[PDB]
């Protein structure tokens, strides 16, 4: 007991994200340690609540760049040594082997040409944690032992994942001798890319709803000989759906306004409130940006990545079909006991088939029926209204995709520089993936459990990745560690996707069942999984939630929702359309698909059954490499310079999964 | 390892896999002999020929259904078209790929047994599974309730369900179907002069039926019109180039579904016997029983068959219920697309029977596993 | 602190739980338990082993229904918990273990049926407290009056409890195990002579309702018997869920008439009449005039057209002349033992009343003896 | 003066007919009518619109055999106005107007039934007197006691009738519709499993006799399902009218096993013996010790090989084991029924029982009501 001491001061607060904070001690009475919290708080402690303080570890007193020797080796001293160091306008930190780089709104100087030729060859801790040790490292260890690397950047959106690709880029640009034109068209690139793979979110104006990869590949002792982007787990269920708060991706908004009245009234195209699409999310303009000047970046964009005028005319006119088939309204029809459909005329039912360039009677046959053509025959069958939306939803989602495919390959051709792969030693990548990361919303639906699925494996590639630096590596040298446990954890990725009785494929299952519910889906679920631990079944028959124990911990899913995003479908008689359309576009995107004469349309991969085999062939790609991890946190909620939120951070550090970095050091030798 | 959904019939085997939208193979089950003598030393000489090949040299060869009401007479025959369905048409290994098959509701046990024994043995196949056609027939409706009247090429049969419970008592068997028909056209055929006999005549005369025939809703005014009139009369020309003109005999032909003593049978109309399935249910579920009369197989294609059901089970029910057929535009292939649906889902995956219960059980653990 | 206590008022055929201080029950349902009795060939349909309450008289036509109390006295102990986890989580949606709950019971019972609840209420569900009260004494707190012998017959029992001025006289208490269950199978019964024939237990469900939308209770039976015999204007029709239609006369007033005269089911038991008089005899002779201008009836049996009117002319039959007979039936006597639960839980003299928890844990399931009546 | 009674003991299957006083039946014969269902060519044959009895079963396979009682409740008045004229006439060889008619019916029977046999009979027939008892009763009259509960199992219905002392216990009656039509169609069912198929209703008599012939009730069902499972000592060989031969194993005891299992062929209800338990059990505690030993059966579905040891096994295995069960199988218990009404219209006190026409032009069809039971 003495005074002006730093000692863990304990609050009860019965906020969630409660960590101790610590404080300098003050003045003698009782506990009296106050004097700042960490900002300006004031807190008289009694003596009979002096449990509430603890000393404090001189290791954690003054902040350290490796938190893995820190001395209280807790969250609130991982918290805390975040706090030092960017009150002091240092913005990044080690774990080891993982970077936390804090977003400071604000622009520093850290970087520079000199901060390039300084960090230049320089292990990890020969030099203060930066965003260019993290490039140096996996440059070096590249050509030093003749393996392809890889570097993750994960984190909440607005975190500075994107930022960060760039100045790794941008270290990798200097490193090789010549300017290399293509980090500058890759720069170019982002802006049409964001423009049709982010939307506004509840959370951020601008979050990136699909993963980047950016394969730069690298000649023989030498650099950016070229560079492939590879888009993975592409949200599509946003193109037809939007949730409250929450608008579609930005390119519809950008196009709608701020393009010549003429070029308008030529593709039919109004305001935004008209579009269903646009406008059921129910907040048209973000405040923060003037999207019609995205507008001038992204045609300007286009423009450097050799997009014709041609071309934008083609893209618009799509873009432009798929807002006006999301106006078509559908009808019930009885038929003769069966179910009917009736689209309702309006003008964007004309001006969609001529956008598309396909005969407006067709239109209206592949919208309203499907063909069996079994061998011999072809026997039409009428659709239910729910159908109807089904195939219209569908399509439209069909587009986009391979619109956004087309979009990549254009970048992609004029970036990717073929490299001479007549020599064996082709050349050594460097992948740079930028992905979403875990959130846990109030509500929580069909998007959100495909996207924590992808951070369920990307966490346990990263745990065993650590696990294999642990003393699995460092005490391997000279320390026993067979007797220390290294267990994993995919128990939840077995109950979700990776066994028979999965999560997921009863999603599948109940899609196509005979009068298929979510109320439905939702007892299968509690009847298959109610004796797993890592399943919280809802308390009552009313409840419509669903618990599963991910890694960062209970997430409660809306059952609400499923059913209806997870259908896409696309018969055959769609792909028909598209070949016999006078659109050359269209055709050239479904260009594998119009080579058509399968009846597996039955299957019609649904948006589960698409992101799994997205997501295993992106696990793949890294499986294949080294991996170097970054992780990204935004400080504060309302944009400023300087604002350390701690509520805020200490949600990211849980739902990052670096705690579990901390975990095994305290099963081997702290 | 894609699941195979092979559905047996009586006339024509509907083959394909499992999460398709349509079967992929459609021939008919025939197996062909020459029965003539070969004259030209070097000609290719078959045995055997089984479906489009049989139909095409239809003159040369004589026509034998494996196949009869449902029942699996000829085995060896039967072994062919399986070997033909796997190898020639769906060009798939069966070693390699569990196969689904489809089985009338009340057919003798030694038939499921030894389609189970033949498909473990001859063509080891890593699992397989019977199921009842009406079943699929539903899943392919998209309901969880009502009764399905499935015609075929052998039998015609009724089974009532609801919320996926089955009634057991209530499951009815006919042997009218398609072949009958068939037979019966060919029978009144000759009031007319022209004379059928041999097989390919046969397939003939079954070629004039799904052109000509139809249903009407009521027999004694059509005959009337009939012979009053030559409106309904129709003229069809034979292969040679021959034509053929026949009038009453378009609705006499589908009337024996409705009247099954024309070719001698005392059982009742396929109305009076969905009728009795109906009743024999219990009185909570005869309401929804009465409005989802499903319809499946090729019998049921008949023009105005629908509405003849609908008026006939009117009269039979009660005033105040609500009387619906469903007849799907595809219920020629309704048992095979149920088929698939049921093999796709998730929840089927533990209910194939394996080789190693084969090995271990034998042939009964068929009736333990499936049914 | 607000903690608001649950009054759950399980009869023998349906079950009503709700809040003490409502004005009204919040769940009212049928007390049974069904399973299934077919073969499931649907691969992939959901499977559920038991329905309780309202869903088990939807999919009604699959299952066999099973009531888990007969006569007032609970006969299967694991259905009872089926229903009791239904009414708590899936119809009230609370939690048992911070709701105190209130249990109602027949007046002459077996120790063990009460000593069983007392042992599932605080060892299953882990009330914090509980309370067994007799539904005759709720019928008069819901009746607002302290003097009274108010007639209780529900579908399990039929019982007549005499008090005054708060005090009970438990020798003047009567029970008969004629009720409305015995009342649907007599006319289960006769109904075979007009041909229509009910077997199964959905079918039971039926009949009952054919009983409460057509039976009444007939003032003079006699002159019924020739009406009905002379004329079809006491015929009347209804329509069976298949759609056939019934026409059923006699048997309108021939069902209820049981309740006046028990021999009809082979019971050599008095009329409810006669047993009310002879429980008004049993209590002292100046109670007797107080007891007669208040008969306080309760329970659905109660609920048929006239016979509250055959019951004061029965009475007054029977009783002095001198004496007036009042009938008091108010209209909504089917849930005033709920009504009566709900205010008696919602008084401030009754929360030392409470059987606690610690109290249990002491004393083992025999408290309930020392604590309830 | 001398004129000797009648008794037709018109079951749904056989009618037994004969007179007062006799030992056993002297007409026994099918109770169908045939119709042709065919074309006759030859002209000068003797064509018959209609074959009844004997002559139905000589032309089966030219006819349509129906039966106009099904379930103990006639159908067709006009079928069954052809089988009493042809047993009246073609085999008693008497006519019906100088001779008293005695009639039996079931227990729980529809009361228009009774009062259209009785029309019939006065207006058609010109009977001078008429009576219609039930079948139990007559049967403890054959068996010679007065105490007993009867288990009466024709092909129609299937009743039970506690009867102590001479007094009949209305209600503790109880009836079940499981009998020889329902376990023929159910042998019908479950011979397809083998390849024969049995569709025509001139091939249902060809499964009646095999039924008759091969069909037995085994002590334990699992025990013997496991040894037919296990060998071929079971099974037996039957030949067709056409000399095909067919064989049967397990179907044996398969068949008669789903009147103690009706669920067998989807129904609800409970076995044999646990309806003769329930109904003993739902009379008097002194009457069910005198009960317990003197269970009589009756009808022609109790004559398979070995019902007499099952039914006595479940009885003692639901029945206290201080109680004696005793099951009484007379050999001839397939015509008790009218042997017992054979007595009682041959008693002298019986005389003043009888339905006179006059009472019957006085009192319309609605004396019978009365006059029986
Ligand atoms: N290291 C950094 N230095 C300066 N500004 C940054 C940095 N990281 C992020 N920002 C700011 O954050 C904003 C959005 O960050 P971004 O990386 O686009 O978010 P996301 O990771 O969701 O794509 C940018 O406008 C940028 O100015
Ligand atoms: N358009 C039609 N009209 C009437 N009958 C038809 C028609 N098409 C097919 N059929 C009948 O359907 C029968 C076979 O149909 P299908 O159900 O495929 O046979 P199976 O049930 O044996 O598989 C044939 O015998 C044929 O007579
Ligand atoms: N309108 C009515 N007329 C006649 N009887 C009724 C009526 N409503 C309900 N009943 C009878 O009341 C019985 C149960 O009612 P109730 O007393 O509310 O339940 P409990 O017996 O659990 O107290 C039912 O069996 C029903 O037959
Ligand atoms: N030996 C036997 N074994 C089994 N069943 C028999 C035997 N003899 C007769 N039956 C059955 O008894 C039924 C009719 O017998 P009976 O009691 O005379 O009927 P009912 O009482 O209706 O006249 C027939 O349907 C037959 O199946
Ligand atoms: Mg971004
Ligand atoms: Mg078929
Ligand atoms: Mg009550
Ligand atoms: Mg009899």
């Amino acid at each position: 007991l003495q005074k002006g001491d730093y000692v863990w001061m304990d609050l009860k607060s019965g906020q969630e994200f409660d960590v101790p904070i610590g404080a300098v001690v003050k003045l003698c009475d009782s506990g009296q340690i106050q004097a700042v919290d960490d900002e300006d708080n004031e807190h008289w402690i009694s003596p009979q609540n002096a449990t509430h303080i603890k000393p404090m570890h001189p290791t954690s007193v003054h902040g350290v760049e490796d938190m893995i020797r820190l001395g209280d080796l807790n969250e609130a001293g991982i918290l805390r040594n975040l706090l030092i160091r960017y009150r002091d306008h240092l913005i990044y930190t080690y774990t080891g082997s993982i970077l936390v780089a804090v977003n400071p709104y604000q622009l520093l100087s850290i970087y520079s040409p000199e901060h390039i030729r300084q960090y230049t060859n320089k292990k990890i801790g020969e030099m203060p944690p930066h965003i260019f040790a993290i490039a140096d490292n996996c440059y070096f260890n590249m050509k030093r032992n003749n393996r392809d690397q890889c570097c993750i950047i994960s984190g909440e959106s607005g975190a500075g994942k994107t930022e960060s690709t760039k100045l790794i880029l941008q270290f990798l640009a200097a490193i090789s001798g010549q300017h290399s034109w293509i980090e500058q068209q890759v720069l170019e690139a982002t802006p049409i890319l964001e423009a049709f793979g982010n939307a506004k979110t509840i959370r951020n104006d601008n979050s990136s709803r699909f993963g980047k990869y950016i394969d730069i590949h690298f000649n023989k002792r030498g650099a950016i000989e070229g560079a492939k982007i590879e888009q993975y787990l592409l949200e599509k269920s946003r193109v037809c759906r939007q949730a409250p708060d929450e608008r579609n991706y930005h390119v519809f908004y950008c196009m709608l306004e701020g393009m010549n009245e003429e070029e308008k009234k030529k593709l039919g195209l109004g305001q935004a409130a008209d579009y269903n699409y646009l406008a059921m999310g129910n907040c048209i303009t973000c405040e923060g940006r003037v999207d019609s000047q995205e507008y001038a970046n992204i045609r300007s964009a286009m423009k450097v990545l050799m997009f014709t005028d041609t071309e934008n005319w083609e893209i618009s006119k799509l873009l432009a079909a798929i807002l006006h088939m999301g106006n078509l309204q559908y009808e019930a029809r009885t038929f003769e006991n069966l179910d009917a459909c009736e689209v309702l005329f309006s003008p964007s039912l004309a001006t969609a088939a001529s956008l598309l360039e396909v005969n407006p009677p067709d239109l209206m046959s592949c919208l309203t029926s499907r063909t069996l053509i079994t061998r011999g025959e072809t026997v039409s069958t009428p659709l239910s209204r729910e159908q109807a939306l089904d195939v219209r939803d569908a399509f439209v989602k069909g587009i986009y995709g391979r619109l956004f495919v087309w979009i990549v390959e254009k970048i992609n051709a004029a970036i990717y520089k073929p490299p001479p792969l007549e020599v064996k030693n082709s050349r050594r990548s460097i992948g740079l993936l930028d992905i979403f990361g875990f959130e846990n919303f109030t509500v929580n639906s069909f998007e959100q459990l495909c996207i924590n699925f992808a951070n369920e494996h990307l966490q346990q590639f990263f745990v065993r990745h650590v696990f294999k630096l642990e003393q699995e590596e460092y005490d391997l040298e000279s320390i026993d560690w067979l007797h220390i446990e290294f267990t994993d954890n995919q128990e939840a990725l077995d109950m979700i996707a990776n066994r028979p009785m999965n999560v997921i494929s009863l999603i599948d299952e109940e899609s196509k069942f005979p009068k298929g519910t979510d109320a439905t889906m939702l007892h299968k679920l509690n009847s298959q999984h109610k004796l797993n631990a890592n399943y919280v079944p809802p308390k009552n028959s009313h409840e419509t939630q669903f618990g599963i124990n991910h890694f960062a911990g209970v997430v409660y899913y809306e059952s609400q929702g499923f059913l209806e995003k997870n259908r896409d479908t696309l018969h055959g008689d769609i792909i028909q359309l598209v070949h016999s359309s006078r659109n050359k576009f269209i055709k050239q995107i479904f260009q594998a698909d119009v080579a058509m004469g399968a009846e597996t349309r039955k299957r019609s991969p649904t948006l589960s059954s698409q992101f799994k085999r997205s997501l295993e062939l992106l696990m793949r790609t890294l499986g294949a490499c080294q991996p170097f991890f970054v992780r990204c946190i935004k400080p504060n909620e309302f944009k400023k310079p300087m604002l350390f939120d701690r509520h805020l951070c200490v949600r990211q550090l849980r739902y990052s999964g670096m705690m579990e970095t901390i975990r095994i050091r305290h099963a081997g030798y702290p | 390892t894609t699941a195979l959904v092979c559905d047996n019939g009586s006339g024509l085997v509907k083959a394909g896999f499992a999460g398709d939208d349509a079967p992929r193979a459609v021939f008919p089950s025939i197996v062909g002999r020459p029965r003539h003598q070969g004259v030209m030393v070097g000609m290719g000489q078959k045995d055997s020929y089984v479906g489009d090949e049989a139909q095409s040299k239809r003159g040369i060869l004589t026509l034998k259904y494996p196949i009869e009401h449902g029942i699996i007479t000829n085995w060896d025959d039967m072994e062919k078209i399986w070997h033909h369905t796997f190898y020639n048409e769906l060009r798939v290994a069966p070693e390699e790929h569990p196969t689904l098959l489809t089985e009338a509701p009340l057919n003798p046990k030694a038939n499921r047994e030894k389609m189970t024994q033949i498909m473990f043995e001859t063509f080891n196949v890593p699992a397989m599974y019977v199921a009842i056609q009406a079943v699929l027939s539903l899943y392919a409706s998209g309901r969880t309730t009502g009764i399905v009247l499935d015609s075929g090429d052998g039998v015609t049969h009724n089974v009532p369900i609801y919320e996926g419970y089955a009634l057991p008592h209530a499951i009815m068997r006919l042997d009218l179907a398609g072949r009958d028909l068939t037979d019966y056209l060919m029978k009144i055929l000759t009031e007319r002069g022209y004379s059928f006999v041999t097989t390919a005549e046969r397939e003939i005369v079954r070629d004039i039926k799904e052109k000509l025939c139809y249903v009407a809703l009521d027999f004694e005014n059509e005959m009337a019109t009939a012979a009053s009139s030559s409106s309904l009369e129709k003229s069809y020309e034979l292969p040679d180039g021959q034509v053929i003109t026949i009038g009453n005999e378009r609705f006499r032909c589908p009337e024996t579904l409705f009247q099954p003593s024309f070719i001698g049978m005392e059982s009742a109309g396929i109305h009076e016997t969905t009728y009795n399935s109906i009743m024999k249910c219990d009185i909570d579920i005869r309401k929804d029983l009465y409005a989802n009369n499903v319809m499946s197989g090729g019998t049921t294609m008949y023009p105005g068959i629908a509405d003849r059901m609908q008026k006939e089970i009117t009269a039979l029910a009660p005033s105040t219920m609500k009387i619906k057929i469903i007849a799907p535009p595809e219920r020629k292939y309704s048992v095979w697309i149920g088929g698939s649906i049921l093999a796709s889902l998730s929840t089927f995956q533990q209910m194939w029977i394996t080789k190693q219960e084969y090995d271990e059980a034998g042939p009964s653990i068929v009736h333990r596993k499936c049914f």
